[PDB]
């Protein structure tokens, strides 16, 4: 059973992960398989002599963003680090350790380089950073009637100097701010 | 200067015990010894962001370059970025990105590969595999250099004012008139040697190319720090190899070979010696933490002073007279051009 | 203060089935079941626990009465409907005050609910209530903490879980509790004003991880997400290896039991079944190993001593033994680790 | 925590086993206690260095925008820095830096110098700035007109090095009298 | 013996401190009593 | 103001297992540990 996690005993070697085809040029002595840092990377199949790789099994972490809960209750999750078409299949065949399962309406799917947002849908605009979440991307509760969105980055307002040859500006006037440092 | 490095967000109950709900049970013993591992490495995480945000969101308004670019004479389309490059970033910038290789870039969803790794898998999928995880930027390397062009925008249009109050345009030739006034020189030397200035300026800037090309390694100082790094990660995967003065090292072998009772001592002598070294591990991580900061804050200072201004401080912005710099975007770091 | 503890609980917003009442099935019992009623004055009187619900298991039976209780882990043999037929291998009656409590503001609208949980962890039958004449309609919807009455040690194996009715000339609310880490809101009094379970929201994991009823705005990592294998591959080399157990027991000239011949079996793998296949044994008797136990034990050598003896002799063949073949015909010694085989 | 001991409580455990056997799981609860204590006293280690680097910086914050001004930018508040006051917080400290922001800013033009009579004039103080038709001498950080003349401007050229040169009359009162 | 630190024993549970009349709440069921970090403060009187 | 420390190089083997055969072999169990504290070191006194 290829390209599905699995737990596998392969001649007394134990562990957990998906395994599949491999182009190792393995000796022909040689029955295990390892990297630099000593962890069991590809197996000889006993019955079969073919070599196969082992993965990890899911890895990644959960993260929730949510607004004060005086506010609103709706939340968002964050699946770090991984492609989630694997969790949406993962989801649908229910193998998923997490139990809280938050709703999957087509358009609460987000691909994003730090993981996939869910329960959040794309805005085109640019506003600026309220929870950030990484990979220039920040979630914010707004107004449509209420729900939770996800938005790249606004770097500031867009500005463009007016420099020439013979062109100056001078203040004609000034002003006093008194901030804080804390 | 380093700037930040990359956010580690280990899972101690995982990274002790694979897998394993006996493991894990025993574990919980040991008190709120997790949570406080958690919590260091997510404030390790948050201040990385702080000190790049720190260092380089200094300016609100991203001013952009006018279309023409005639600077009195003064060539600066080395360090402008080029619209040809589909990343919009400076040759500097591009030699700079170039010669600094990562051994985890983080975003790389790497999930779906070690699968397909055909050769021996890598150190990211090895981390992989034990309980290691990145966590990737939230300013990714794209828009850093977005605020980096916004900045040098700010200093050679508009003089230092940018940085004070509104942006106020001034032509080239007299913010170099002023940089020399403030140094002790009078402006009508400026206004009678500016193309032999001016020929300088684009030797130097041409001869600076070169120097960090041919150089075998000038940018010790990033590299050193994502080896670092990349070091102390790869000897915390490989402590797990280590039986600690049990039987055997691997769980899921003592588990399924012994019984539960007489197991314990073993489950318990692995747990003594993979979270000492978890916790060893996050210290050394808080030092390195410490040490960053205290550069990202040199930095901005750097920034704020240097290039959003003319510093009187002798040798605080290069060797000599400061007269100006540019900032530059790195991997992990930012490079300045006193 | 804000205790956080893990204890089999009912889950929030979890599934509960509603029964009526105008025949009785018998609800499996696995990890408790929360129990719920609500009635006028009365109709109902107990229930009967245990496996099989018959005169060969421990049963139990806590039917209550007008002025006391009925509690008793005795060996029952039948009712079909006077509650119990059998008494004999029947101990522990316990009697207290009775569980249901009945008021009325000189009105029948003042339905009293009663809320009635219980579990069998080591023993130890424990049996948490809380009476108060609640809105009435159903369940309700506002929080409600339940006290322990009696914590008694059954020390018996329970399995199934049936009620039992009243006489007379909408209740039934079960639900199944579960393995969850629960957290709970105490008042300055004491008493539970809040609880939130910590495996139904992505906001209860938050609110559970910081064990706080109010989560500002902002991320919050929380836990592990984990694809589990769906499937498990065991698969070893494919040695074979037959030992030569074949021509041990397809011999045609077992020797004698005063010449009894031994054969030293090596460098093979020993499968079982095809000793269970060749011969219809009469005393298969084992001292060191388990007779199912054999096929996952990895031995360093292997003797098959083979004799054709007498049906008593049998019987005298085992270590600490006597007779005239114990003692001047073959011996086992008191500290033999393996098995005999007699066909 | 029991840190893989019979109980979480000394003086439980020593009255419930006897020495020669309780010396074991009592060197298993000091040897977590004094692992936790070691992790705390590393963190307030850290903590405490962070706090006091914090506090340098707060000093040198204290003497600089207050016992002075400071020309550097960026430090004492954002824009030009005035003064600063300072404020006491529990374990810390608040500043109320006072800065000078300029404000409304018109285009007007600008000159690098002025040839008056193939002499070259640069301004002493301040830029070149040209109403439209009349040049004019101001400030930097604020526009204060004021009419050329010999004493706002220093002399020194020939008119012909100077790109962007523009031709105007410059004054003086000697001349008048 | 009240406002006096003693070494008591009470079913078992050893300890020294110094034991006052307590306003708190406890339940019948309840017995032994704690506080927010896991040690023993409360325990009422089994005679009184 | 201080500009440096004294240097150190302490050794895991000498200062732990004083000639001991069977007591470096036993810290040859406990992984490379000490590796991490002679690179500390180390770099302690170049950063002096
Ligand atoms: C510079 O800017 C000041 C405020 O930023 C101006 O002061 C204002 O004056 C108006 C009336 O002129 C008031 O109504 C207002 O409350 C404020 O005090 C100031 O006039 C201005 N100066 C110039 C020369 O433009
Ligand atoms: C500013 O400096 C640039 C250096 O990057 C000049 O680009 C050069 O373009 C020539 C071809 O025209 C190349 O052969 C050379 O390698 C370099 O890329 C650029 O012309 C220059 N511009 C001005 C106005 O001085
Ligand atoms: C805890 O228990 C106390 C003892 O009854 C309560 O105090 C009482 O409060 C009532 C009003 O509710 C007063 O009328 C009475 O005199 C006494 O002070 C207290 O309120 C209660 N706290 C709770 C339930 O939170
Ligand atoms: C050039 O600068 C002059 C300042 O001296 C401005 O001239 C003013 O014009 C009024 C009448 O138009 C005079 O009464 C006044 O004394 C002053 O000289 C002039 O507006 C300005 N030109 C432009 C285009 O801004
Ligand atoms: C400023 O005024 C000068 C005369 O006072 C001008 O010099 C003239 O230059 C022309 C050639 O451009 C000569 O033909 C003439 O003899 C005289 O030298 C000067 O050009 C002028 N400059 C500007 C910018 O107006
Ligand atoms: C394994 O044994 C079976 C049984 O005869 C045989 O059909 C198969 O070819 C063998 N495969 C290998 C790889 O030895
Ligand atoms: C991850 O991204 C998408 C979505 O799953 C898909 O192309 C594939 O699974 C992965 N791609 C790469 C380049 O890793
Ligand atoms: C609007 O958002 C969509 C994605 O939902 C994106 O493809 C599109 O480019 C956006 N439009 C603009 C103008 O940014
Ligand atoms: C400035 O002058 C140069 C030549 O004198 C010309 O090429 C350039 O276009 C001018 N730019 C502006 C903004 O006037
Ligand atoms: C309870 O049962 C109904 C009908 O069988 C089902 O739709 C519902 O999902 C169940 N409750 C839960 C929490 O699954
Ligand atoms: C109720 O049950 C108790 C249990 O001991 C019994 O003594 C009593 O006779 C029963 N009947 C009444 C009316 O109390
Ligand atoms: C008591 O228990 C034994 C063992 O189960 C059983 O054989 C016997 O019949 C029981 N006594 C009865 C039912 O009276
Ligand atoms: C001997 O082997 C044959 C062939 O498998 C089998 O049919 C027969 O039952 C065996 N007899 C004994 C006594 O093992
Ligand atoms: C200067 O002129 C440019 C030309 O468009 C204009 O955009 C800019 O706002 C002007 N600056 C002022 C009025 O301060
Ligand atoms: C003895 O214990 C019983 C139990 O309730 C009770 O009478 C009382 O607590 C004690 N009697 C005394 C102290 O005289």
């Amino acid at each position: 059973v290829k390209n599905k996690c699995v737990n596998f005993n392969f001649n007394g070697l134990t562990g957990t992960g998906v395994l599949t085809k491999s182009n190792k040029k393995f000796l022909p002595f040689q029955q295990f398989g390892r990297d630099i840092v000593d962890t069991t990377d590809a197996v000889r199949d006993p019955q079969t002599l073919e070599i196969l790789d082992i993965t990890p099994c899911s890895f990644g972490g959960v993260s929730v963003i949510t607004p004060g809960t005086n506010t609103s209750n709706q939340v968002a999750v964050l699946y770090q680090g991984v492609n989630c078409t694997e969790v949406s299949v993962a989801i649908h065949a229910d193998q998923l350790t997490p139990t809280w399962r938050v709703y999957s309406t087509g358009s609460n799917v987000f691909q994003t380089r730090a993981g996939c947002l869910i329960g959040a849908e794309y805005v085109n605009n640019s506003y600026e950073c309220d929870i950030p979440i990484g990979a220039g991307i920040c979630a914010s509760y707004q107004t449509q009637s209420q729900s939770i969105i996800a938005y790249t980055m606004s770097l500031g307002a867009e500005n463009s100097v007016a420099y020439s040859n013979n062109s100056i500006a001078i203040p004609t006037n000034f002003t006093i701010s008194v901030t804080t440092e804390i | 200067l380093p700037v930040s490095m990359t956010k580690t967000s280990v899972d101690c109950t995982m990274y002790i015990c694979g897998d394993s709900t006996e493991c894990s049970n025993l574990l919980l013993q040991y008190g709120s010894f997790c949570t406080q591992l958690k919590r260091a490495l997510t404030g390790i995480a948050v201040e990385q962001d702080k000190n790049t945000q720190e260092v380089f969101a200094q300016v609100k308004q991203i001013y952009k370059t006018p279309p023409i670019k005639y600077f009195g004479g003064f060539n600066f389309s080395q360090i402008l970025p080029d619209p040809s490059k589909p990343s919009k970033r400076s040759p500097i910038e591009d030699l700079l990105f170039n010669k600094v290789t990562l051994a985890d870039a983080g975003f790389i969803k790497q999930y779906g590969d070690c699968l397909g790794d055909i050769a021996a898998r890598d150190l990211i999928c090895a981390q992989k595999f034990n309980g290691l995880t990145v966590l990737p930027p939230l300013l990714t390397d794209e828009m850093i250099a977005q605020y980096t062009s916004a900045l040098l925008a700010g200093t050679i249009t508009s003089g230092w004012t940018f940085g004070a109050g509104p942006a106020l345009q001034i032509p080239f030739p007299m913010q170099m008139a002023y940089r020399f006034n403030g140094i002790g020189v009078t402006q009508n030397v400026l206004y009678e040697n500016q193309k032999l200035i001016a020929n300088q300026f684009n030797s130097a800037i041409g001869k600076i190319q070169d120097s960090l090309f041919s150089t075998p390694s000038a940018l010790g100082k990033l590299q050193d720090v994502v080896n670092h790094n990349a070091q102390a990660l790869n000897t915390l995967v490989k402590q797990l190899s280590s039986k600690f003065g049990a039987i055997s090292s691997v769980l899921n072998d003592i588990l399924s070979r012994l019984d539960p009772p007489e197991a314990e001592v073993q489950i318990d002598r692995l747990i003594t010696g993979r979270l000492q070294s978890l916790q060893t591990y996050v210290t050394q991580q808080l030092i390195r933490a410490a040490e960053i900061r205290a550069s990202a804050n040199l930095a901005a200072t750097k920034m704020s002073e240097c290039v959003l201004g003319q510093s009187k401080r002798v040798d605080f912005c290069g060797k000599g007279y400061h007269l100006m710099s540019f900032p530059q975007s790195a991997p992990h770091g930012v490079v300045f051009l006193h | 203060v804000l205790h956080l503890t893990q204890d089999l609980f009912l889950p929030f917003f979890s599934n509960v089935t509603w029964f009526h009442a105008i025949d009785n099935p018998v609800l499996p019992f696995n990890d408790g079941v929360y129990f719920a009623s609500t009635e006028k004055s009365n109709i109902i009187r107990g229930w009967i626990f245990g496996t099989t619900l018959d005169s060969k298991t421990q049963s139990l039976l806590i039917v209550n009465n007008a002025t006391n209780v009925f509690i008793k882990v005795c060996e029952f043999q039948f009712c079909n409907d006077g509650v119990y037929s059998s008494a004999n291998n029947c101990t522990f009656e316990y009697v207290s005050q009775p569980f249901l409590m009945d008021l009325e503001g000189k009105q029948g609208n003042f339905k009293n609910l009663r809320e009635f949980v219980f579990k069998n962890i080591d023993g130890y039958f424990k049996i948490y209530s809380k009476h108060t004449p609640i809105i009435g309609r159903d369940f309700p919807q506002g929080f409600s903490a339940l006290e322990p009455l009696v914590d008694l040690p059954i020390g018996i194996n329970i399995t199934r879980f049936q009620t039992l009715l009243a006489l007379n000339r909408a209740d039934y609310y079960v639900g199944y509790l579960q393995p969850r880490t629960f957290l709970l809101k105490y008042n300055e009094n004491g008493t539970i004003t809040d609880a939130v379970d910590c495996a139904l929201d992505p906001l209860s994991e938050t609110k559970c991880t910081l064990k706080s009823f109010t989560v500002e705005k902002g991320i919050y990592q929380t836990s592990n997400f984990r694809v589990q294998p769906t499937e498990s591959i065991v698969r070893f080399p494919n040695v074979t290896n037959l030992c030569p157990f074949h021509e041990v027991f397809n011999a045609t000239r077992f020797a004698s039991v005063y010449a009894w011949n031994r054969k030293r079996i090596s460098n093979c793998v020993a499968d079982y079944s095809v000793l269970y296949n060749f011969a219809p044994f009469f005393a298969f008797k084992c001292y060191g190993v388990s007779p199912t136990k054999l096929n996952d034990l990895c031995f360093t050598n292997v003797y098959a001593d083979s004799f054709v003896i007498k049906g008593n002799e049998v019987s005298q063949i085992a270590p600490g033994q006597t007779g005239n073949i114990a003692d001047y015909n073959y011996k086992l010694p008191d500290d033999f680790t393996g098995c005999v085989i007699a066909w | 925590s029991k840190f893989g001991a019979i109980s979480s409580v000394l003086n439980d455990i020593l009255s419930r086993l006897d020495p020669p056997e309780a010396e074991v799981q009592i060197d298993r609860l000091i040897t977590g206690r004094l692992q936790s204590l070691q992790t705390y006293v590393t963190q307030q280690l850290i903590r405490a260095a962070e706090i006091r680097a914090s506090a340098n910086l707060a000093a040198t914050k204290m003497s600089e925008c207050v016992l002075g001004q400071s020309k550097r930018v960026d430090f004492c508040g954002k824009g030009y820095h005035l003064m600063s006051f300072p404020q006491s917080a529990p374990h810390g400290v608040v500043f109320l830096h006072v800065t000078y922001v300029p404000a409304q800013e018109k285009n007007f033009t600008t000159a690098p110098a002025i040839c008056h009579d193939g002499k070259a004039h640069f301004p002493r103080e301040g830029v070149f700035v040209s109403n439209g038709t009349h040049w004019f001498v101001t400030q930097r950080n604020f526009y204060e007109p004021q009419i050329i003349t010999t004493d706002n401007t220093f002399v020194s050229g020939n008119c012909d090095v100077v790109i962007g040169i523009v031709n105007n009359t410059v004054y003086d009162p000697l001349q008048l009298e």
